[PDB]
């Protein structure tokens, strides 16, 4: 039995005002292409994150 | 025809509620106080004095708050009233100690849960020093 | 308390040697040299003198009845 | 100049000789009682609350000073005759001294006229006096005077005589006070415990403990999971757990930033900051200080009916009940908060893992309570009750309007009987109080052997209750090195709970921290009240007896100055210990009593401070006005406690630190005088314990006490229930250097024997031994036995009373069939009469409402001759007598004999000299032991001791039994033996007694020391 | 990850989000004062917590006599041969085994790991 | 064996040692060092058994199997062996050091209780205390073992 704790390295709660901001610089390259498809983006999205 | 190990005894004692050795001392003290000063009456019987020393020597608790806390703590469980005073009076050190001394507890108490009860009594009982 | 009369092992007399043993110690003689003078060739008898304590000296300090 | 390694062996033992000559073996018993009787007793009287009586007439009674006189005996005449300690044992009365207190009363009757009267030396009561103490009758007396008083000069004392019974206060280890400890328990609902029991100076109020716990992350909830782990603190008088943050608000720090300032010293570090955030959420709604006080008082033990009362109760609890040691007044809010923040800060380090959890078994965290500290707590029990008796007695008098005489008010019985009760029965504290007394304290002194008596006085006891239960007192910890003997421990269920103090180690008597506190102020030290919280980030914390004195800018300079004062016997006493936690920037100074510490040579720049000149003066220690105390004065040697030992480097011997091919450590601070001092009294007497197995060394500690021998010199004058004295107790052939300090050489408990290890006739198994009948006939192991019979004729009833007379068959109706010719006209058997079987030795009858015989017969059927008869008057004044029946026991097949190490072996068979296996020179071994014991339940030391004994006897020199002396070696001993025409390994050709043919195997025979154990067949069968 | 205090009452500034300007600003509750946050980060949590111990090691451990000293590894910015070394004191890193070196110079206080 | 233990310590000190997949680094290091010390006792002890001659009395007891054991002879002649406490080596009672004499964070043979001296030769002052710690555990276990087994 393995939990997310044993497979996770670090976690943080970042703030992003708009969906396209992605204040984190490193992940901006890959999140953009994935987020192009409006999956769950039919309405407003909260500016919080649980990366 | 009666045996404490098998929880068999006269039906009259079922209605009675058990008392702790330290708690009885408080009741004896209340009886002692009124007799000594409230009323001019013959001195208390030798039997009363003998049990007063027995309760005082084996008193495991300081004040009513400690006595009440243990009584309330053990009341939440399904502990039988006979075991209520017996467990508190004996103060078994470990779970294995209580079951051998109290055969009844082995019937409906596990080796782990009861250990969490005896240790709680230890945190409540205090020594003179 | 006091030095035994004779060796417990063989039976050689050792009580009489105690008086000379102490006298030889204060005469600048070695602990082992004194035993040879008394004539204790066996190690069983030398034990009775080399490693003996005379407790009666301290008991005699107390006054009698 | 310097001590050369070739001379260090003799030099190292010289300094140890001075230590015992000045300090002694019972200095820790005497010192604590001296402190208790000099200052603690005065402090209890001085710190007593004022006595106020009211019902217009106001009476204020105060105790001014306490006067203590030397022990005296009060008979029916009442004259203050001196009471010798020996008289107490013979008369079966407590050895004690009167207690006198000055009482001053001020009375005002509303007439605007204040007048007072002086009561000089009021007979408050009496205090038992430890033997050989400052107030004892045998202090500073020469050896000549002690004999005149029928007291053994070699007896160290340090015990109390109660009702004729010698009692030793067993030291009870307790968790150290005013110290923060963080432990982890997996059974509690919370992850971590911020346990810290805080108490004031020696004793002002009962100890109060607060647990600043931290809730575990295991629990899950809507809001609990978000904030996660929050800190909750339980106050001593608050049943529920209140958040710690609220406590600071109650103190006065309304601002939230101030809360973080006192807890988090380093704001730059964000790891600790995140942990405190959840704790603020619970306390956030409580912004105002009054609300915080209201919040705490809500769950108080006795909440007030009105709202304002809740604030007052909380104010008193935090001010007085909580953290008494840091501050007891009403203007210590800043000081109290800083200590409270430190407890949280200590918790944060442990929770994050950056600080190691405190060790439960660490002796630095445990304090030892001696007769002084123990009796100090007891004295308050009677004194507090004494005020109540005066108050209650005066209460009925005051309301009636007439003045009450003090002579009746003060109760002598409570003070006298109160201390005497527990010291006799052993149940600590008052019996009337509804509690469980701590048994096992003040046990009967073991006088079977002198070594046993010394071990009992230095005996230690592991903590009982939750503290002992949670920890592993039985297991041997590393801190015991040089402080508590590792080998010595009773065998059985209570194994490891009872221990013995190390020979060199002693327990701190105690001192006032005021001189240390004043010292810091004149230096760069700055108190918390003056500085801002930001200055604590970089500075080092200073603690005095667990109190927050204040940070210091530079730790190195202050400690070096502090160390110099300690070495110079300046205002800082050598007893005081300073601990520097470098990894935590904490400097802890402890001055309270109960700290176990041992001396250590100081090393500076890889060079011993102890020079040749110091040893030269020590060599002439007598008639030169030089003692051990001078060494500490010069700074060559100081004392290190358990906490300081954590940060003090040690070296076994100078050879280790002088130079090495590869430097194991180039910075040595202290050097041990000699490693063998770790052994206790019973373990010290063992040669080559390193060569011996650990259980065997532990087993000997029990056997050594059970060994019979001359226990003291004044055995004839005293009367003991059980006393075994050996006919010929001779010093061993193989003796340890530490044996001299124990005085076991003067009073040994065994007789050496030429032991041949062989299987003769198969009459000896693993647990057995074969003796020599002829040797026993010459006095090989014979010993005497003393049993004292006591009886008193008291007038318990007016109609019926006891008397001493001959129970004649006619005048007496009820009697038991026995011979009565032994008794004299006075009903007491005169000395010199042989008594055997069932015989009456003292005549006593009761005049029941014709008299019934109630005399005392012999306990057993043994044949003995009465030694001496004593007739006295007991404390009650009734006639009381004691008689000592002396019997002679001859070693037989049933007696149990034990070597100095191994398992006791019963005498399987006794053989005459002819039957024993004689050697070429005609030396029949006195004792033959089974060779099959050597492998497992014995030690090679037996063979080595035999080899050393043979060389010692042959060369006529007592061998050295130092456990860690490189000079003594098995090969070296073998070479010495070969020079005297003996086998290098000690083997000899033994001719069998029965058949004269040579035995094929060459037996190993040597003079091994042996001791006779108290276990004898005669006692068992005669019962 | 850090904590900031307001200038009015010096109290905690919990993270709050506004719906008009769509900007995260640290706002106190009891007092109306509110300040914007430029970090745009509320907090972080390292599950494995592999934090470097060099910052935790204190430079004043050089004078400790009990700590072992080795001259094999000299200080980087001093050149002094003597260097005190020891293992991690953190219980979290107790699983791992590593050595941390500190310069023995009186005032350098340099900490490095090989 | 002592040199091999130092080599293992050096490998762990330089992070060269690799933990086994079924164990962690700290526990793996304790396992490797234990085997080196354990193997030395058995190898030296076995040589002691061959050393004894037929005439030797120590060999006679073990050969017949009457009393004693080959391990007892090993502790008397070759080496006492490691003194394990609670199933592990001597713990760091002090701050990262078993005893004050040893340097901090010392995991060597002598520091952690490895007794390299036989009973005949004599144990060092450090080894004596470590031997006492090991013996104390056995006495405690023996005291409770009889009480539990009898029940
Ligand atoms: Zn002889
Ligand atoms: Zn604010
Ligand atoms: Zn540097």
């Amino acid at each position: 039995h393995t939990t997310l704790r044993k497979v996770t390295a670090n976690t943080a709660i970042y703030y992003d005002p708009n969906p396209q901001s992605t204040v984190v610089a490193e992940d901006q390259e890959w999140v953009n292409v994935y987020y192009e498809m409006p999956d769950f983006d039919v309405a407003r999205i909260s500016p919080w994150l649980l990366r | 025809e009666e045996d404490a190990s098998q929880l068999i005894f006269p039906k009259e004692f079922e209605t009675a509620e058990t008392l702790l050795n330290s708690e009885v001392h408080m009741l004896l003290e209340h009886r002692k106080q009124q007799n000594e000063s409230a009323e001019d009456e013959q001195e208390l019987s030798e039997v009363f004095m003998k049990t007063l020393n027995y309760t005082a020597r084996f008193s495991r608790f300081k004040n009513r708050e400690t006595i009440a806390s243990v009584r309330s703590l053990l009341l939440q469980k399904k502990l039988h009233k006979f075991e209520l005073a017996c467990l508190a009076n004996l103060c078994p050190e470990t779970a294995e100690e209580s079951k051998a001394l109290i055969p009844s507890l082995e019937g409906r108490f596990e080796d782990e849960e009861l250990q969490q009860i005896l240790d709680d009594i230890q945190t409540k009982r205090s020594f003179q020093y | 308390m006091i030095i035994p009369v004779r060796c417990f092992t063989c039976g050689k007399i050792v009580g009489n040697k105690w008086e000379a043993y102490l006298g030889l110690l204060q005469a600048e003689y070695t602990e082992g040299d004194a035993l040879d003078a008394l004539g204790l060739k066996r190690y069983c008898c030398r034990r009775m003198l080399l490693a003996h304590v005379d407790l009666i000296e301290k008991l005699l300090n107390y006054a009698p009845l | 100049d310097e001590i050369t390694p070739d001379l260090w062996q003799e030099a190292c033992w010289i300094v140890i000789s001075s230590y015992f000559d000045e300090k002694g073996l019972v200095r820790q018993q005497l010192d604590s009682f001296d402190e208790f009787i000099q200052m603690s007793v005065q402090r209890i009287v001085e710190d007593a609350p004022p006595i106020d009586l009211q019902a217009p007439p106001r009476y204020l009674l105060k105790f001014e000073q306490i006067y203590l006189s030397k022990p005296t005996h009060w008979e029916r005449d009442g004259a203050p005759s001196p009471m010798m300690p020996n008289e107490a044992r013979l008369r079966n009365l407590t050895y004690s001294a009167p207690l006198y207190v000055d009482i001053t009363k001020t009375v005002i009757k509303e007439g605007e006229e204040q007048l007072q009267t002086q009561h000089q030396k009021t007979f408050i009561g009496k205090i038992p006096i430890m033997l050989r103490s400052t107030y004892c009758l045998l202090n500073g007396l020469t050896d000549r005077d002690l004999c005149e008083l029928n007291e053994c000069p070699l007896d160290p004392g340090g015990y109390f005589i109660i009702n004729g019974s010698e009692k030793v206060l067993i030291a009870q280890e307790k968790m150290a006070t005013n110290t923060v400890y963080v432990f982890a328990k997996k059974d509690s609902k919370y992850a971590y415990t911020g346990e810290c029991r805080s108490c004031l100076e020696n004793s002002s109020r009962p100890t109060s403990t607060i647990w600043v716990s931290m809730l575990a992350r295991g629990g899950q909830g809507a809001k609990k999971s978000a904030i996660g782990q929050r800190i909750v603190a339980t106050l001593p008088y608050i049943k529920q757990e209140v958040p710690i943050i609220i406590v600071f608000r109650a103190l006065g720090f309304v601002s939230d930033r101030d809360i973080l300032e006192h807890i988090i010293y380093d704001f730059e570090d964000p790891e600790m900051m995140e942990m405190v955030k959840p704790s603020l959420d619970e306390a956030f709604v409580i912004q105002e200080q009054n609300v915080a006080l209201n919040f705490i008082g809500s769950r108080g033990a006795k909440p007030g009916v009105t709202k304002e009362k809740r604030i007052k109760y909380a104010k008193e609890v935090l001010q007085k009940e909580m953290l008494p040691h840091v501050g007891v007044s009403d203007f210590c809010e800043t000081k109290k908060a800083y200590f409270l923040g430190y407890m949280v800060h200590r918790l944060l380090l442990a929770a994050l893992g950056r600080r190691e959890l405190d060790d439960r078994d660490h002796y630095g965290n445990k304090r030892l309570d001696l007769a002084g500290p123990l009796l100090a707590f007891l004295f308050r029990g009677m004194f507090k009750n004494l005020l109540k008796e005066v108050r209650i007695y005066a209460q009925k008098f005051i309301d009636r309007g007439k003045d009450f005489n003090l002579e009746l008010a003060i109760k002598t019985r409570i003070i006298s009987d109160g201390l005497k009760y527990s010291l006799a029965t052993g149940n600590w504290g008052d019996q009337k109080k509804a509690h469980q007394a701590r048994a096992g304290v003040s046990q009967v002194l073991n006088r079977l052997t002198f070594a046993s008596t010394l071990s009992h006085l230095r005996r230690l006891n592991s903590p009982i209750g939750r503290d002992g239960k949670l920890a592993k007192p039985r297991q041997l910890h590393n801190t015991l090195w040089g402080m508590v003997c590792p080998a010595e421990t009773p065998e059985g269920h209570a194994v490891g709970l009872v221990k013995n103090l190390a020979l060199m180690a002693y327990i701190s008597v105690g001192s006032q921290p005021s001189p240390i506190l004043e010292f810091l102020e004149e230096w760069s030290m700055e108190n918390l009240e003056e500085i801002s919280p930001a200055a604590i980030a970089d500075a080092t914390k200073i603690f005095v007896n667990g109190c927050w004195v204040g940070i210091h800018k530079d730790p190195e300079q202050l400690m070096n100055t502090l160390r110099k004062l300690r070495r110079q016997m300046d205002i800082i006493v050598s007893e005081v210990s300073m601990i520097r936690d470098i990894r935590e920037r904490e400097i802890r100074i402890y001055t309270d009593a109960g700290r176990i510490c041992r001396p250590l040579l100081i090393v500076e720049k890889q060079k011993l401070l102890l020079k040749k000149r110091h040893i030269d003066q020590l060599k002439e220690r007598e008639y030169n006005n030089y003692s051990w105390q001078d060494l500490v004065a010069s700074g060559v040697v100081e004392y290190i406690d358990t906490l300081e030992e954590e940060t003090v480097m040690l070296a076994m011997t100078p050879d280790d630190l002088q130079e090495k091919e590869v430097a194991y450590c180039s910075t040595y601070t202290h050097c041990e005088i000699h490693p063998s001092m770790i052994l206790g009294v019973c373990a010290s007497i063992i040669p080559f314990p390193d060569h011996n197995q650990s259980p065997r060394n532990t087993y000997q500690s029990a056997m050594g006490k059970q060994a019979m021998g001359v226990y003291i010199t004044n055995f004839h004058v005293r009367m003991d229930t059980l006393a075994h004295v050996l006919y010929y107790p001779q010093k061993p052939l193989v003796t340890t250097r530490s044996m001299e300090y124990l005085r076991f050489r003067e009073l040994p408990a065994g007789i050496n024997s030429i032991v041949a290890i062989a299987s003769y006739t198969g009459y000896n198994q693993e647990d057995s031994v074969i003796m020599n009948r002829s040797a026993v006939d010459r006095g090989f192991f014979r010993s005497v036995f003393y049993r004292s019979y006591k009886e008193q004729e008291s007038k318990k009833g007016f109609d019926q009373e006891e008397v001493f007379e001959k129970p004649t068959r006619e005048t007496c109706q009820g009697m038991r069939h026995a011979i009565y010719d032994k008794l004299d006209d006075d009903g007491l058997i005169a000395p010199g009469v042989r008594v055997s079987g069932d015989d009456v030795i003292i005549g006593k009858t009761v005049t029941l409402p014709t008299k019934r015989d109630c005399s005392t017969f012999l306990r057993t059927s043994e044949t003995g001759i009465v030694d001496q008869v004593m007739v006295t008057l007991n404390q009650e004044g009734y006639k009381f007598c004691k008689i000592r029946v002396r019997s002679v026991r001859i070693p037989q097949i049933g007696d149990k004999f034990a070597s100095r190490h191994g398992q006791k072996g019963t005498c399987g068979i006794q053989y005459r000299q002819e039957d024993m296996p004689f050697t070429c020179e005609g030396i029949t071994p006195d004792i033959i032991i089974n060779p099959h014991a050597i492998p497992s339940r014995m030690t090679i030391g037996h063979l080595i001791e035999c080899l050393q004994g043979k060389v010692s006897a042959n060369k006529g020199e007592i061998g050295d039994a130092t456990p860690f002396n490189d000079a003594v070696n098995v090969q070296k001993i073998s070479n010495l033996l070969s020079d005297y025409g003996y086998h290098l390994r000690g083997n000899e050709v033994l001719y069998n007694g029965f058949t004269g043919r040579k035995i094929t195997s060459q037996i190993f025979i040597g003079p091994t020391y042996y001791q006779r154990l108290k276990h004898m067949v005669d006692d068992k069968i005669h019962s | 990850v850090g904590i900031r205090f307001c200038q009015e009452c010096n109290n905690m500034l919990y993270p709050k989000e506004d719906k008009e300007n769509r900007i995260l600003l640290y706002a106190c509750r009891n007092c109306d004062y509110q300040q914007e946050a430029d970090n745009s980060c509320i907090y972080v949590n390292k599950i494995t917590h592999e934090v470097d111990e060099l910052t935790q090691i204190i430079a004043d451990v050089s004078q400790d006599p009990t700590l072992p000293r080795t001259e094999d590894h000299p200080c980087q910015k001093c050149g002094h041969k003597e260097a005190v070394f020891f293992q991690s004191h953190s219980a979290r890193a107790e699983d791992a085994m590593r050595l941390y070196y500190v310069c023995t110079a009186p005032h350098c206080g340099h900490r490095w790991t090989e | 064996a002592k040199q091999d233990v130092i080599e293992v310590i050096e490998k762990a000190h330089n992070n060269e040692l690799e933990p086994t997949p079924g164990n962690t680094l700290r526990q793996t290091f304790e396992n490797q060092v234990n085997r080196i010390l354990n193997d030395a006792r058995d190898k030296t002890g076995s040589s002691a058994q061959k050393s004894l001659s037929e005439y030797n009395n120590f060999k006679s007891m073990v050969v017949s199997g009457a009393k004693g054991s080959k391990i007892n002879i090993s502790q008397v002649i070759a080496v006492v062996g490691q003194q394990n406490v609670e199933g592990k080596r001597i713990p760091f009672g002090f701050k990262h050091r078993t005893l004050p004499h040893f340097i901090k964070d010392d995991y060597g043979p002598e520091s952690r209780g490895f007794v390299e001296n036989s009973y005949l030769a004599g144990l060092t002052p450090t080894e004596f205390f470590f031997h006492a710690m090991g013996g104390r555990e056995g006495l405690i276990d023996t005291a409770v073992k009889t009480a539990e087994t009898g029940y």
